[PDB]
């Protein structure tokens, strides 16, 4: 039984560019404006939650988390996903760093480990 | 749908009608969609006439708040679906 | 090719159409509810609609209790609902046997949230078709109505409405909740909430209701549990007397 | 011709059929005559083996799972092996864990639930072979007709194979008569003869054209070919 | 000794809507003005496709004309001796309602020869030639 | 796009599932079978269809047993079927092995759907196309429910499926209209008889065989076995009389 | 279908209020049930609670022919009026039949 | 009306004139087919006679009930049940006009002369009263919007 579905979903398209990076890209450009700028003595990240109906609570919905306390994400994307992915996010900077150096990674080596998930789902089938 | 485009054309179709004192426009015109010439005086057509429904010769706040939720309520689009964005 | 709106991949406007046609699966029972949050309990009230008369009215509801405290109303078709109380209530158990702790209403929200996200991500498998409405009574919070759906966007509602009439019931109760100002109902007792909840439906769906029409769930201070015909038939003799 | 909705087995026609399905019992009506019967105390199939030319042999249409059961023919060859093998497992886990020889029904209910795993899951294919399973237990003597649908049913006699359910009118004919036939085998397989012989339409039966078995109380399982079967022709 | 009116599947692709059912109307008319008639309706995998929906309403105006043919074949009024030859190289694509007898009962299977038939083809193909004997 | 319906997850644009559609559509073309809820217990009923006469007559059954008080009457695809309530046999084994207490009627429900809506969840497996009629008696009293391929189970008072499905319902809602305050188990025999002749005069051009039986504390004590003997004859000739 | 509408047909000012009649809920089957079953001769006390129950996404012309159903199904038994146990029949007739229509969608403009 | 080609005055009055394919359709010979040469269905013709035939010849009886007769019957099934040759032994059977038509004849070259067909089609069947239309292959026209 199990998974079926062991090919590849992004194939090259024969102009040579992937179609799923380049429609991912499109579902992105759409959506909520977020934006953040580095100062010398400081980072400032900035996001708009879009309150879908009057009668929801933004509160309890968190458009920036905690990665780690020096750490923030914010996303301009979709919602599940995000979540999903800063959950896996946490997980995989505990196990490689709290687990094994007692600290938490800088921002340098994190972006890349978390971005590993994205590139390696691009890729699994 | 600018802001100062809606309050003009809101002002203008008012000044004709009898828009009651303690009535605000710009309560009504507090969120910014893409609202047309047209549908924003049908609107207004609706409120008067869901003010006459309930005998009252002058119309009040409560029917032109009630009058945004009939005449414009979505374009569906993907607005229906609040995990795109 | 044409292979896209099958599966859950993106499309040339960005979009997850097989996700989008999921949203229109929770509307084949058209049951409306509505739970409103209470000043220290929750009450949720959905349609009971019994087609036929073979029909046993006790076993036919869309209202579970996940745990003693934790209750949960779902719109949709009735075995992925099933399913998806069954995973929640698994859920629950292992949370509390891990933790040693009842979980609050968010957490629980959160984890089904996740496993509609990993649903959909995955080709293989296929979203679920219902939209569930998880409440509670949060010592550590405050009372809670949490609404997931089918792709996983969930968020913690004043006041929840569904069904086909979810629009309708939404601006009716909104205009009160705009001129009232406040985040939820005032009325200290579990008794006056229902009555509130239940004219507000009628006056929504316009229809009159019945000792069998519709199925209420009470969500108390750790205490949940759906009432009985009776009492929602002395409820009703009650609000007609009142108005 | 095939259909859009052919593809795999796991599929359903709008109609509300499975075309796999479909094709393994066109498969098995495609096959050989091997009509069987059976009586309250013993049970006979008879077996009409093909060549393929005049310097060629015969397949073994009647294959023996154990002393108090038998098979038989109506189709894929290669197939019959893996049945034959399942259900000689399961006699032989009877006889090792149970004692009790195993049920005809219950062989039925194992072969029908084998049957299906291939047809209920993506990656497998239903086999299209035509089993008549034959035993005697301490009920009585017992007769099945498998399918490749998973539909197994017990009859006093049948007839799976090509044209051989045109042979079926002669077992409904006299199928009044052979039940009260206790304790005369030779007759019994005699009947039976004449059964298959209402299939024949090109060539008669021979020494190296039948195929016989039979079992009872007094009689266990027992495969006549060769001059041995040319007494009953 | 029979008419034997040709059609090629093509033909009967026109351009305003409806054109095709009047085609084969207009077909079948002349046939059976005549006292014995053969039609010879080829590559009908042009005009054959199985009915089905798309929500744009894909290539309906075929599917217009292969109905109104499925009608003149077999309608509420007899043939009248218009016995009709098909020819296709996909006979998979073509609607079901075409294959039922009544208006087409026996399906040819034109395959590939045997060694025997490769024999005989060369002999009819090289009854001319200037072969070497032996 | 076409081919909504090749796959199984997939959602058609109206969110209404198409391979389960099609199993349900196949579930009809079997033979009927009835299931009355007396007030003691439950009484199944079918109606196994007798071919050419080769077919040995009370010989094939269609009631299987699961455990002792838990009957499965299934139409349909037969073989489906089996292998579903060989299922049930293992989980119903499984339950009493590791709790030692027969496993009750609705949990046996709980676990027959989730596992029929397992497979209609991928795309590498075949929905069943088996309708059940199973129930029976348990600590809390007598359950009916009716099965349906999608997943969906109900707490029936009465329950049919088959050629005549409809016709057995009709006879169903007039025998509840007759008997509100309840049915015996004895009288209950001779009224799933007499509605499976109604039912069958569909199906009047092939012969009929009929099998009942019941599982009832009041005679059985929570035993479910055949009806044999004297009375299925009286059932059959009473049944016969009012024709 | 108000979808496949031209936008500038559907504009507020050429087309006014936009009345939309949806499919009759409960209490409205109630009265369609009064309505078309009042010519038919009686004969019972036609408590339609169980078709009003039943007749669920039931739309309009369906409850007529309900009731043409039922007066069908009188003439089957050769009776010369309907039975309250034969409106049942038909009411269940129509809703087998209700699947093989398209499960009717549509958006509030 | 029949006028003068010059005087134009009005000559005399004419009959309502149809399409002239629409007076084409309307059967002229019954097919001798009757209901003992269609075998199998007997639930089906019961139904269809009872709902098209009956409220034709015995009315009254629908009349005195106070209910209306149905307007049509669908014939929906898999190709080669006999769909076409019952209608086929109705029109054998009944007495009324039976105005046959293909869906795909109703399909035409401009526009709107299709609805000038099939609405003149229905002012015929109005003119020669009862009658049984029997659009066939309805999946021709009958495709979702
Ligand atoms: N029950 C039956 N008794 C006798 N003949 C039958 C029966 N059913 C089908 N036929 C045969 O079917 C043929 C006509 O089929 P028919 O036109 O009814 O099929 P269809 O699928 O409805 O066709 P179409 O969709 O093209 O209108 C005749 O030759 C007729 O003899
Ligand atoms: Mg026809």
């Amino acid at each position: 039984m199990t998974d079926r579905y062991s090919f590849s979903l992004t194939t090259f398209s024969p102009s040579g560019k992937l179609g799923q990076i380049d429609y991912a890209l499109t579902a992105v450009k759409q959506g909520v404006t977020s934006l953040g700028i580095k100062a010398t003595n400081g980072v400032v990240i900035a996001t708009e939650k879009k309150s879908s109906s009057p009668l929801a609570m933004s509160e309890t919905l968190s458009k920036v988390s905690l990665l780690t306390p020096d750490i923030g994400a914010v996303y301009s994307g979709m919602g599940p996903d995000y979540r999903v992915l800063v959950d896996k996010s946490r997980k995989v900077a505990h196990t490689s760093y709290k687990r094994i150096y007692g600290e938490y990674p800088p921002t340098k080596l994190l972006v890349s480990e978390v971005a590993k998930i994205m590139q390696e789902a691009t890729q699994s089938g | 749908r600018d802001r100062r485009e809606r309050r003009l054309i809101f002002g203008t179709i008012a000044s004709k009608m009898s828009l009651a004192p303690e009535a605000d426009l710009d309560s009504l015109i507090i969120r910014n969609d893409s609202l047309s010439g047209a549908v924003i005086a049908a609107i207004m057509q609706e409120a008067g006439l869901r003010a006459v429904r309930k005998n009252r010769y002058v119309i009040l706040q409560s029917d032109l708040e009630e009058a945004y939720a009939t005449q414009v309520k979505t374009d569906n689009t993907v607005d229906k679906f609040d995990f795109y964005k | 090719a044409g292979y896209d709106r099958h599966i859950t991949i993106f499309s040339p406007e960005g979009r997850l159409y097989q996700v989008e046609y999921a949203f229109k699966a929770t509307n084949q029972t058209n049951i409306n509810s509505l739970a409103v949050r209470g000043k220290d309990c929750t009450v949720v009230i959905s349609q009971k609609k019994v087609p036929d008369k073979l029909l046993d009215p006790t076993t036919v509801s869309y209202i579970f209790c996940i745990s003693r405290t934790i209750g949960m109303v779902v719109n949709g078709p009735i075995p992925d609902a099933r399913n998806a109380a069954l995973r929640a209530k698994a859920e629950a158990a292992e949370f509390r046997y891990k933790y040693g702790y009842d979980m609050p209403c968010d957490v629980l929200a959160k984890r089904m949230a996740n496993l509609s996200q990993i649903y959909t991500q995955r080709a293989y498998m296929r979203p679920l078709g219902v939209i569930l409405t998880f409440v509670s009574v949060d010592e550590e919070l405050g009372p809670s109505i949490y609404k997931t759906d089918p792709a996983g966007y969930y968020v913690g509602y004043k006041a929840t409405a569904t069904g086909p009439k979810q629009q309708e019931i939404t601006t009716n109760l909104e205009n009160h909740f705009k001129k009232s100002k406040i985040d939820h109902i005032n009325e200290e007792s579990w008794e006056k909430v229902v009555e509130f909840a239940i004219t507000h439906m009628i006056d929504a769906l316009g229809t009159e209701f019945s000792k069998n029409d519709l199925e209420v769930g009470v969500a108390t201070k750790d205490k949940f549990f759906t009432l009985s015909a009776e009492n929602i038939e002395e409820r009703l003799v009650a609000i007609a007397e009142q108005d | 011709f095939r259909n859009n909705y052919d593809g795999d087995t796991v599929t359903f026609s709008p109609t509300g059929r499975l075309f796999q399905v479909e094709y393994a019992l066109e498969a098995i009506k495609q096959g050989s005559v091997t009509v069987g019967l059976r009586s309250n105390t013993h049970a006979v199939l008879v077996a009409l083996k093909r060549n393929a030319d005049e310097l060629s042999s015969y397949q073994k249409k009647i294959i023996k799972c154990d002393e108090h059961m038998g098979l038989s023919l109506a189709g894929l060859a290669p197939d019959a092996r893996v049945l034959s093998n399942y259900l000689r497992q399961q006699c032989n886990y009877s006889s090792l864990v149970f004692n009790r020889k195993l049920a005809v029904e219950r062989a039925g209910h194992l072969l029908c639930d084998k049957a299906q795993k291939n047809t209920q899951s993506y990656g497998g294919r239903p086999y299209g072979v035509g089993l008549l399973i034959i035993g005697y237990d301490k009920s009585g003597a017992h007769l099945l007709e498998f399918q490749p649908s998973g539909n197994v049913t017990e009859l006093y006699g049948t007839a799976i194979g090509a044209r051989s359910q045109g042979a079926k009118t002669y077992l409904e004919r006299t199928l009044d008569t052979f039940i009260k036939i206790d304790g005369n085998p030779d007759e019994l397989i005699k009947a039976g003869v004449e059964a298959i012989s209402q299939s024949l339409r090109d060539e008669s039966l021979t020494v190296d054209n039948l195929s016989i078995a039979i079992v009872g109380k007094d009689t266990p399982f027992t495969i006549y070919d060769g001059e041995a079967v040319a007494k009953y022709i | 000794d029979a008419t034997f009116i040709r059609v090629i599947g093509s033909e009967l692709v026109q351009k305003y809507v409806g054109e095709g059912a009047r085609m084969v109307r207009e077909l079948f008319e002349m046939a059976r003005t005549k006292k014995a008639c053969i039609i010879f309706f080829d590559e009908i995998d042009a005009v054959g496709g199985a009915r089905f929906d798309d929500g744009a309403g894909g290539d309906n105006e075929v599917q217009r004309t292969m109905l109104e043919l499925i009608t003149q074949l077999d309608g509420f009024d007899p043939r009248g001796n218009i016995k009709v030859m098909f020819a296709t190289n996909r006979p998979n694509t073509l609607d079901p309602a075409l294959l039922r007898p009544g208006r087409i009962d026996r399906k040819v299977e034109f395959s590939l020869p045997d060694l025997e038939g490769r024999a005989n083809i060369f002999r009819i193909h090289s009854k001319s030639m200037s072969v070497e004997r032996g | 796009g076409t081919g909504y319906d090749l796959s199984n997850s997939v959602f058609s644009p109206d969110g209404r599932n198409f391979q389960v559609e099609y199993a349900v559509k196949a579930v009809e073309n079997g033979t009927t079978s009835i299931g009355i809820k007396c007030n003691d217990g439950v009484v199944f009923a079918v109606e196994k269809l007798i071919t050419s006469k080769l077919l040995v007559p009370q010989k094939n059954v269609k009631i299987q047993v699961v455990d002792r008080h838990i009957g499965c009457v299934y139409s349909g695809l037969i073989p489906d079927g089996r292998h579903l309530v060989n299922r049930g046999r293992e989980e119903a084994a499984s339950f009493k092995k590791l709790y030692k207490t027969p496993i009750p009627i609705p949990a046996f429900a709980d676990r027959l759907g989730q596992y029929v809506q397992a497979h209609t969840l991928y795309n590498s497996v075949r929905p069943f196309g088996v309708s059940t009629i199973f129930g029976g008696v348990d600590k809390n009293g007598a359950h009916l429910y009716m099965l349906e391929p999608s997943g969906s189970y109900w707490g029936y008072k009465g329950a049919a499926t088959g050629k005549g499905r409809q016709s057995a319902k009709a006879e169903l809602e007039k025998l509840v209209d007759h008997h509100p305050e309840g049915l015996s188990a004895r009288e209950a025999v001779k009224q799933a008889a007499k509605i499976i002749y109604l039912a069958h005069e569909d199906n009047k051009e092939k012969d009929f065989e009929l099998e009942i039986s019941w599982c009832s504390l009041s005679e059985t004590n929570g035993l479910h076995k055949f009806v044999k003997g004297d009375l299925l004859q009286e059932a059959i000739d009473f049944a016969q009389k009012e024709i | 279908r108000p979808d496949t509408l031209d936008p500038a047909l559907l504009r507020p000012g050429r087309l006014d209020r936009k009345v939309e009649i949806p499919l009759p809920n409960e209490a409205g089957r109630l009265e369609i049930f009064k309505i078309h079953t009042a010519k038919v001769k009686k004969t019972g006390e036609f408590d339609f609670e169980a078709a009003v129950k039943m007749s669920d996404g039931f739309n309009g012309a369906d409850i007529r022919n309900c009731a043409t159903e039922a007066g069908f199904f009188a003439i089957r038994d050769d009776r010369d009026h309907i039975n309250p146990d034969d409106l049942m029949k038909a009411v269940r007739k129509v809703a087998e039949v209700k699947k093989l229509e398209g499960t009717i969608e549509y958006q509030k403009l | 009306v029949g006028v003068n080609k010059d005087s134009y005055l009005i000559l005399d009055t004419l009959p309502s004139e149809f399409d002239s394919r629409v007076k084409a359709m309307e059967v002229d010979e019954k097919p001798t087919e009757t209901y003992s040469d269609v075998g199998g269905l007997d639930k089906q013709i019961e139904e269809l006679v009872e709902a098209i035939v009956l409220p034709m010849k015995r009315a009254d009886k629908f009349k005195d009930m106070g209910i209306r007769a149905p307007k049509g019957a669908l014939m929906y099934g898999p190709p080669g049940t006999g769909k076409t040759l019952l209608a086929r032994a109705c029109a054998a059977q009944t007495n009324a006009t039976f105005l046959k038509l293909a869906a795909p004849q109703l399909v035409q070259m401009y526009i709107g002369e299709g609805a000038k067909l099939v609405r003149d089609a229905f002012a015929l069947a109005k003119e020669k009263a009862p009658t049984i239309i029997f659009i066939d292959e309805l999946d021709a026209i009958g495709t979702k919007r």
